[PDB]
RNA sequence: UUUUUUUGAGCACGUGA
């Protein structure tokens, strides 16, 4: 709906110049800012890019989302309305069944809220899950509801006690 | 004692977050981030005189100006 | 503790070298 984008999984060494250029191909840009540590300046690995027109905003997603830049696949998504309601929405989920898949998380966590990002950690040398994941909901209460609803329970398939905390840091 | 080697310069240009300094006792035009500036930035502008230490940025080996303050 | 880093002091001249 709006003209503001969030860009995720930027390589560390990406800079405002470089990001701007890449996205300026889609259309004219009001603002473009890579988030970093004020005192050291290291990149938080994400950025906001606000296009002039809703056209270009939308097109950028269509085109740029998923493109590879120095072994990182960018994620160009719509920036949601930020504030206090977005805080504390990242859950460190553990003790899942080893056989867990992606659709299985949509089932387990879908009804408690709309999910932003999720990752099933795998031991890449095996390629098969460690039985650990991340799930980031949109709004705070979606996360909080899912915590109480799922912490210490057995999944709808496996037979082990889930652990659903807020993610540290 | 004597350890912190400070020198002087003039504000050459400002952006919203960083600026550039013409060094007086050094032929160089250094970058500096507002992290390195002390107090009231809101009223600092081109031409203000400043004292600072030339270091190189620990992250990015670039020549920079650290611990910047004004004397005006 | 993820493609370390998804809601905000442009950390290289404000901008497709």
């Amino acid at each position: 709906s709006n003209t503001n984008l969030i860009v995720n999984y930027l390589p560390q060494d990406m800079t405002d110049r470089e990001l701007y250029a890449l996205f300026r191909a889609i259309g004219p840009i009001n603002t473009c800012r890579i988030m970093r540590d004020y005192k050291t300046g290291y990149s938080f690995g994400y950025a906001f890019v606000d296009f002039t027109s809703e056209m270009d905003s939308q097109r950028a997603i269509k085109v740029l989302n998923g493109i590879t830049v120095r072994n990182k696949r960018l994620k160009v998504s719509y920036a949601r309305p930020g504030g206090e309601s977005i805080k504390d929405t990242n859950l460190y989920v553990t003790n899942l069944p080893r056989t867990i898949t992606d659709d299985q998380l949509d089932t387990i966590f879908g009804k408690y809220g709309s999910i932003v990002q999720k990752n099933i950690l795998r031991d890449k040398l095996t390629g098969r899950p460690r039985g650990v994941a991340f799930v980031r909901y949109n709004k705070r209460e979606e996360a909080q509801e899912a915590i109480s609803a799922l912490n210490n329970v057995i999944p709808e398939g496996g037979s082990q006690p889930l652990s659903v905390r807020l993610a540290e840091e | 004692g004597a350890m912190a080697t400070r020198e002087t310069g003039i504000i050459e240009k400002l952006l919203h977050s960083y600026g550039f300094i013409q060094c007086c006792e050094r032929q160089a035009r250094l970058f500096f981030h507002f992290s390195q500036f002390s107090g009231n930035i809101d009223h600092l502008k081109i031409g203000d005189p400043v004292e600072f230490e030339m270091t190189y940025d620990r992250r990015t080996g670039k020549p920079i100006a650290s611990q910047v303050s004004k004397i005006a």
